[PDB]
């Protein structure tokens, strides 16, 4: 069995709709929905965590006075099921506010160390669902790398736009997150990591099975 | 890999 991070902007800017089109947010939780979807069809062994940042609340085990603000743990580390999926479905909503996505990812990471404990899993890994829209620090990343190598997660980015024709109209700030995303993932494992970035549309023709 | 392991 594997042990699977699935880490959700749920920020504001992910609520833009482009002209009624769907928003990042409605794109990635569709992405999501797939996933979860088919790992509860298979009765995979599988365990998902969910880890939402950008929430109105703050729910999680690292939060103290002003930090890691606006993170909250949705589901602890365990089988899927039907009631996830309908709390992914129809209870998640956008949140009104940013979060910053390494504190997310080092929540994430701390979830995951402290729920396999004792515990045997083939692989740790976590899943991001981002526009990549909001500010983060970028000294941290250092100690964020270091532990994710230490703890053999793997990472994958899934973006509304290729880390790679005719301009998004991307912020400074995404463009400054694009960055970030490559030197993570090639810091984790050079030129195949950056492989494991995927725009939403893709990764729903690959997952989209059941029509 | 990941998601579409």
């Amino acid at each position: 069995k594997s042990a699977v991070v699935l880490c959700m902007d749920v920020g504001l800017a992910m609520s833009h709709s482009n002209q009624g089109k769907e928003s990042p947010f409605e794109q990635a939780k569709k992405v999501m929905m797939l996933f979860l979807q088919r790992q509860v069809f298979a009765e995979s062994k599988d365990e998902i965590a969910v880890v939402l940042y950008g929430t109105d609340t703050t729910d999680n085990a690292l939060a103290r006075e002003d930090q890691y603000e606006n993170i909250s743990v949705h589901r602890h580390l365990m089988l899927p099921d039907f009631d996830l999926l309908e709390q992914i479905e129809n209870v998640v909503e956008p949140g009104s506010v940013q979060a910053d996505f390494l504190d997310a990812l080092i929540v994430s990471m701390d979830l995951l160390q402290k729920e396999t404990l004792g515990k045997k899993y083939t692989r740790l890994h976590i899943a991001v669902f981002s526009d990549l829209s909001s500010p983060f620090s970028v000294d941290q990343l250092e100690v964020i790398i270091a532990n994710l190598k230490k703890a053999e997660i793997t990472l994958q980015f899934f973006l509304p736009f290729s880390v790679d024709g005719p301009g998004k109209g991307l912020s400074d700030q995404q463009k400054e997150g694009i960055e970030m995303v490559r030197k993570i993932m090639f810091s984790l494992d050079g030129e195949e990591g950056l492989s494991e970035v995927f725009t939403f549309r893709d990764a729903l023709e690959r997952l989209s099975i059941f029509k | 890999k990941g998601l579409f392991m």
